[PDB]
């Protein structure tokens, strides 16, 4: 299966540099065109640049002209983008792509996406999360169904993950887009359990936030007096 | 330059009716495509070449057009179709993105399901105190949150954030926190979130007493 | 160059689309630099 895997993506302050990679495999990465797209953060679509396979080909967008540069290493199956000279405006989710299978192709379509990694433009400093187990007050003994509860405070920059058990726990969980505030992000997760599960079963939030290298669990246990 | 405008921007349907989305542009385009994102992931192709869909995609969905106008049909809209549409085209250099079409999936009526959550003993500790209501899986989208402190009196220093459309429920769901120094938490006792929704007549309430356990 | 059997003679700024009948290939591109 095809699979494109991009990295690299940080903080950077305006004016800085940085470089992403993509990590193409399950395919001859030589026999293809390859691409990067963006997606800035009011969803705007956006395509980035162009490689061609055999002699390099170049092409970008006019907005990144002499700042971008994309390249390729067919020994590594490795396609980069070399970014200078970064601008907020640049700030997005950068996507990795390809044209489709031998049948959907040859049309100007983006067949394959990577996953996408997330460039921030900013002066704010990098800040680790702060993760505060939610668990029920006084009452709100049963609905049949209690809910707990994460919040994860106070970071920079985006993003975090949040995880129940490892999860094992996916169903019945809300995780809420972060807010951005005093150029801290904040987000909250719930979850809602039977009675039967809490708090005799175990009950637990995964959090992790790379840019500042956090890794955290909370477990949810009862209020103490 | 062949620049592509979508409309409408929000489309809302019924389970069971057909919705067209359409993509106009600047000039004859001669293939287009389209995508579908959910939030969290990024854009599936959907329809390639106009009208050829995607392995996996189903039936319900077909496009069409030439010239300067697209279009993207679901012959009859499920739950899972919650999510936005861009159409794509490279006939011409450089390749354009229309901004989407999000569809909205209609259902029944659901009233939000309100827990609050007094501020953590670990934050408490820190300095800082907030103070967390989740109103959860409810329809229609529209809600709003009060904040009372102690006298039913109320106050900002509040954020909210919403999710979007459940894929399985077509319900949303919203998360208040109220932030408070932990100085100023500590001189009240009553917390309140008052949420207003279509489904009562009156506002739904949970709050809690400080001086507790 | 319209058609080529030789994919990078067609400069094409996008993959181009690849039409092939016996075992031969022949490469075409539809997207076109105005």
């Amino acid at each position: 299966e095809v699979q494109l895997v991009e990295s690299g993506g940080g903080l950077v302050k305006p004016g800085g540099s940085l470089k992403l990679s993509c990590a193409a495999s399950g395919f001859i990465f030589s026999d293809y065109y390859m691409y990067w797209v963006r997606q800035t953060p009011e969803k705007r679509l956006e395509w980035v640049a162009t490689i061609s396979d055999g002699n390099s080909y170049t092409y970008y967008v006019d907005s990144v002209k002499g700042r971008f540069t994309i390249s390729r290493d067919n020994a590594k199956n490795n396609l980069y983008l070399q970014m200078s000279s970064l601008k907020s405006e640049d700030t997005a989710i950068y996507y990795c792509a390809r044209d489709g299978p031998t049948d959907s192709s040859g049309y100007g379509g983006f067949g394959y996406w990577g996953q996408g990694t997330l460039v921030t433009v900013s002066e704010a400093k990098t800040t680790p999360p702060s993760v505060y187990p939610l668990a029920p007050g006084s009452a709100a003994q049963t609905n049949s169904m209690v809910t707990l509860g994460c919040l994860v405070k106070g970071y920079f920059p985006e993003p975090v993950t949040v995880t129940w058990n490892s999860g094992s726990l996916s169903s019945g969980v809300h995780t809420f887009p972060a807010v951005l505030q005093s150029d801290l992000y904040t987000l909250s997760s719930s979850v809602t359990v039977p009675s039967s599960p809490r708090p005799s079963e175990t009950v637990t939030c995964n959090v992790a936030h790379p840019a500042s290298s956090t890794k955290v669990d909370k477990k949810i246990v009862p209020r103490d007096c | 330059q062949s620049v592509l405008s979508q409309s409408p921007a929000i489309l809302s349907a019924s389970p069971g009716e057909k919705v067209t989305m359409t993509c106009r542009a600047r000039s004859s385009v001669s293939y287009m495509h389209w995508y579908q994102q959910k939030s969290g992931s990024s854009p599936k192709p959907w329809i390639h070449a106009t009208s050829n869909l995607a392995s996996g995609v189903p039936a319900r969905f077909s496009g069409s057009g030439s010239g300067t106008s697209y279009s993207l049909t679901i012959s009859r809209v499920e739950a899972e179709d919650a999510a936005t549409y861009y159409c794509q085209q490279w006939s011409s250099h450089p390749p354009t993105f229309g901004s989407g079409t999000k569809l909205e999936i209609k259902r029944a009526d659901a009233a939000p399901t309100v827990s609050i959550f007094p501020p953590s003993s670990e934050q408490l500790t820190s300095g800082g105190a907030s103070v967390v209501c989740f109103l959860n899986n409810f329809y229609p989208k529209d809600i709003n949150v009060k904040w009372k402190i102690d006298g039913s009196e109320r106050q900002n220093g509040v954020l909210n954030s919403w999710t979007d459309q459940d894929s399985k429920d077509s319900t949303y769901s919203m998360s208040s926190t109220l932030t408070l120094t932990k100085d100023e938490y500590e001189r009240h006792n009553s917390y309140t979130c008052e949420a207003t929704h279509k489904t009562s007549t009156s506002p739904i309430v949970k709050s809690f007493n400080r001086n507790e356990c | 160059i319209f058609i080529s059997n030789d994919k990078e003679s067609i400069k094409c700024p996008c993959e181009p689309e690849r039409i092939s009948e016996s075992t031969c290939n022949f490469y075409v591109c539809n997207c076109v630099e105005k």
